[PDB]
Protein backbone atom coordinates (compact mmCIF):
# COMPACT_ATOMS: atom_id res chain seq x y z
CA UNK A 1 0.00 0.00 0.00
CA UNK A 2 1.26 3.35 -0.98
CA UNK A 3 -0.40 7.03 -1.90
CA UNK A 4 -0.92 7.35 -5.40
CA UNK A 5 0.57 11.12 -5.07
CA UNK A 6 3.83 9.75 -3.28
CA UNK A 7 4.47 8.40 -6.69
CA UNK A 8 3.05 10.81 -9.26
CA UNK A 9 6.73 12.77 -9.80
CA UNK A 10 7.87 9.62 -11.11
CA UNK A 11 5.18 8.96 -13.36
CA UNK A 12 4.37 12.25 -14.40
CA UNK A 13 5.95 14.19 -17.88
CA UNK A 14 6.99 17.33 -17.41
CA UNK A 15 5.94 19.04 -20.89
CA UNK A 16 2.26 18.17 -20.36
CA UNK A 17 1.79 17.77 -16.42
CA UNK A 18 0.21 14.66 -16.87
CA UNK A 19 1.25 11.02 -16.69
CA UNK A 20 3.31 9.14 -19.15
CA UNK A 21 1.54 8.49 -22.28
CA UNK A 22 4.53 6.21 -24.32
CA UNK A 23 6.92 6.85 -22.53
CA UNK A 24 9.98 8.04 -23.99
CA UNK A 25 13.38 8.25 -22.26
CA UNK A 26 16.42 10.57 -23.53
CA UNK A 27 19.88 8.26 -23.48
CA UNK A 28 22.15 10.78 -22.49
CA UNK A 29 20.83 11.85 -19.15
CA UNK A 30 17.98 9.27 -18.52
CA UNK A 31 14.99 11.86 -18.68
CA UNK A 32 11.49 10.92 -19.33
CA UNK A 33 8.49 12.63 -21.62
CA UNK A 34 5.76 11.14 -23.22
CA UNK A 35 6.39 10.46 -26.54
CA UNK A 36 4.44 13.13 -28.16
CA UNK A 37 5.74 15.66 -25.56
CA UNK A 38 9.37 15.05 -26.09
CA UNK A 39 9.26 14.73 -30.29
CA UNK A 40 7.56 17.92 -30.80
CA UNK A 41 9.66 19.87 -28.16
CA UNK A 42 12.86 18.64 -30.00
CA UNK A 43 11.89 20.03 -33.23
CA UNK A 44 13.02 23.11 -31.87
CA UNK A 45 15.64 21.86 -28.89
CA UNK A 46 18.61 19.98 -28.56
CA UNK A 47 18.78 20.22 -25.43
CA UNK A 48 16.65 18.07 -22.44
CA UNK A 49 13.87 19.99 -21.09
CA UNK A 50 15.04 19.33 -17.34
CA UNK A 51 18.50 19.16 -17.22
CA UNK A 52 19.66 21.23 -20.15
CA UNK A 53 21.74 18.10 -21.12
CA UNK A 54 22.43 18.31 -24.82
CA UNK A 55 20.67 15.48 -26.69
CA UNK A 56 22.48 15.24 -29.70
CA UNK A 57 25.07 17.06 -31.57
CA UNK A 58 22.69 17.62 -34.63
CA UNK A 59 20.00 15.32 -34.95
CA UNK A 60 18.67 14.78 -31.00
CA UNK A 61 15.95 11.87 -32.10
CA UNK A 62 18.93 9.81 -32.77
CA UNK A 63 19.14 9.91 -28.87
CA UNK A 64 15.84 9.16 -27.50
CA UNK A 65 14.58 5.69 -27.18
CA UNK A 66 11.17 4.35 -26.33
CA UNK A 67 11.15 3.26 -22.83
CA UNK A 68 8.78 0.48 -22.76
CA UNK A 69 9.44 -0.95 -18.99
CA UNK A 70 8.92 2.82 -17.72
CA UNK A 71 5.69 2.69 -19.25
CA UNK A 72 4.75 -0.29 -18.34
CA UNK A 73 5.52 0.86 -14.89
CA UNK A 74 2.81 3.51 -15.38
CA UNK A 75 0.31 1.24 -16.61
CA UNK A 76 0.44 -1.05 -13.93
CA UNK A 77 0.70 1.60 -10.86
CA UNK A 78 -1.90 4.64 -12.20
CA UNK A 79 -5.66 2.92 -11.75
CA UNK A 80 -7.64 3.24 -14.29
CA UNK A 81 -4.76 4.77 -16.93
CA UNK A 82 -4.34 2.59 -19.83
CA UNK A 83 -8.56 2.04 -20.16
CA UNK A 84 -8.52 5.88 -20.42
CA UNK A 85 -6.02 5.70 -23.18
CA UNK A 86 -7.29 2.89 -24.46
CA UNK A 87 -10.36 4.58 -24.77
CA UNK A 88 -9.85 8.11 -25.83
CA UNK A 89 -7.84 6.29 -29.05
CA UNK A 90 -11.49 4.31 -30.16
CA UNK A 91 -13.14 7.50 -29.50
CA UNK A 92 -10.95 9.42 -31.42
CA UNK A 93 -10.69 6.82 -34.27
CA UNK A 94 -14.58 6.40 -34.24
CA UNK A 95 -15.27 10.19 -34.87
CA UNK A 96 -12.23 10.42 -37.28
CA UNK A 97 -12.63 7.49 -39.81
CA UNK A 98 -9.80 6.30 -42.56
CA UNK B 1 12.07 4.73 -35.93
CA UNK B 2 11.40 8.16 -37.89
CA UNK B 3 9.23 9.12 -35.07
CA UNK B 4 6.37 10.33 -36.94
CA UNK B 5 2.95 11.17 -34.84
CA UNK B 6 -0.13 9.24 -36.04
CA UNK B 7 -3.36 11.66 -36.18
CA UNK B 8 -4.60 10.75 -32.97
CA UNK B 9 -1.03 11.37 -31.55
CA UNK B 10 -0.74 15.02 -33.00
CA UNK B 11 -4.28 16.14 -30.92
CA UNK B 12 -3.62 14.17 -27.95
CA UNK B 13 -4.12 15.98 -24.77
CA UNK B 14 -2.73 14.99 -21.35
CA UNK B 15 -3.29 12.72 -18.55
CA UNK B 16 -4.28 14.87 -15.72
CA UNK B 17 -3.14 13.41 -12.41
CA UNK B 18 -4.81 11.57 -9.64
CA UNK B 19 -4.27 13.75 -6.52
CA UNK B 20 -6.90 12.26 -4.06
CA UNK B 21 -5.21 9.95 -1.30
CA UNK B 22 -6.19 6.98 -3.63
CA UNK B 23 -3.48 3.97 -1.89
CA UNK B 24 -1.90 1.54 -4.32
CA UNK B 25 -1.78 -2.15 -3.75
CA UNK B 26 3.37 -8.06 -10.48
CA UNK B 27 6.19 -5.50 -10.33
CA UNK B 28 8.75 -8.15 -10.98
CA UNK B 29 9.11 -7.84 -14.80
CA UNK B 30 9.71 -4.04 -14.02
CA UNK B 31 11.50 -3.42 -10.86
CA UNK B 32 13.73 -6.83 -10.84
CA UNK B 33 17.15 -6.93 -12.00
CA UNK B 34 17.62 -9.88 -14.42
CA UNK B 35 20.91 -10.65 -13.83
CA UNK B 36 20.90 -11.48 -9.68
CA UNK B 37 16.98 -12.00 -10.31
CA UNK B 38 16.44 -9.23 -7.12
CA UNK B 39 15.18 -6.26 -6.83
CA UNK B 40 16.80 -3.62 -8.68
CA UNK B 41 19.60 -1.67 -6.54
CA UNK B 42 21.52 1.56 -7.62
CA UNK B 43 19.92 1.09 -11.21
CA UNK B 44 22.06 1.42 -14.16
CA UNK B 45 20.37 1.60 -17.38
CA UNK B 46 22.07 0.57 -21.15
CA UNK B 47 22.21 3.98 -23.52
CA UNK B 48 21.09 1.85 -26.42
CA UNK B 49 18.81 -0.19 -25.49
CA UNK B 50 17.31 0.63 -22.16
CA UNK B 51 17.79 -2.07 -19.90
CA UNK B 52 18.11 -1.61 -16.65
CA UNK B 53 20.31 -3.49 -13.85
CA UNK B 54 21.93 -3.47 -10.33
CA UNK B 55 25.27 -1.15 -10.62
CA UNK B 56 27.18 -4.03 -8.95
CA UNK B 57 25.60 -7.13 -11.48
CA UNK B 58 26.22 -5.07 -14.99
CA UNK B 59 29.61 -3.72 -13.92
CA UNK B 60 30.29 -7.52 -12.70
CA UNK B 61 29.27 -8.56 -16.30
CA UNK B 62 31.43 -6.36 -18.19
CA UNK B 63 33.99 -7.10 -15.97
CA UNK B 64 33.89 -10.73 -16.66
CA UNK B 65 35.34 -9.75 -20.08
CA UNK B 66 31.38 -10.27 -21.67
CA UNK B 67 30.88 -7.10 -23.73
CA UNK B 68 27.35 -8.23 -24.06
CA UNK B 69 23.55 -6.67 -22.76
CA UNK B 70 22.55 -9.20 -20.75
CA UNK B 71 18.87 -8.78 -21.62
CA UNK B 72 19.18 -8.35 -25.58
CA UNK B 73 23.09 -8.99 -26.77
CA UNK B 74 23.76 -6.02 -28.13
CA UNK B 75 27.56 -4.64 -27.80
CA UNK B 76 28.50 -2.97 -24.98
CA UNK B 77 31.68 -1.11 -24.95
CA UNK B 78 32.21 0.08 -21.77
CA UNK B 79 30.64 1.18 -18.59
CA UNK B 80 30.45 4.66 -20.18
CA UNK B 81 27.90 2.58 -22.25
CA UNK B 82 25.87 2.84 -19.03
CA UNK B 83 24.17 5.95 -17.37
CA UNK B 84 22.82 5.88 -13.45
CA UNK B 85 18.97 5.99 -13.15
CA UNK B 86 18.44 7.25 -9.57
CA UNK B 87 14.90 8.36 -10.69
CA UNK B 88 14.58 4.62 -10.96
CA UNK B 89 15.89 4.00 -7.85
CA UNK B 90 13.46 6.91 -6.55
CA UNK B 91 10.33 5.27 -7.59
CA UNK B 92 11.41 2.08 -6.18
CA UNK B 93 12.77 3.54 -2.94
CA UNK B 94 9.17 4.84 -2.45
CA UNK B 95 7.37 1.67 -3.31
CA UNK B 96 9.51 -0.84 -1.50
ZN1 LIG C 1 3.73 14.61 -21.78
ZN1 LIG D 1 17.90 15.54 -18.78
ZN1 LIG E 1 21.06 -7.36 -10.01
ZN1 LIG F 1 19.84 -4.39 -24.00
Amino acid sequence: RIKITELNPHLMCVLCGGYFIDATTIIECLHSFCKTCIVRYLETSKYCPICDVQVHKTRPLLNIRSDKTLQDIVYKLVPGLFKNEMKRRRDFYAAHPS
Amino acid sequence: KTWELSLYELQRTPQEAITDGLEIVSLHSELMCPICLDMLKNTMTTKECLHRFCADCIITALRSGNKECPTCRKKLVSKRSLRPDPNFDALISKIY
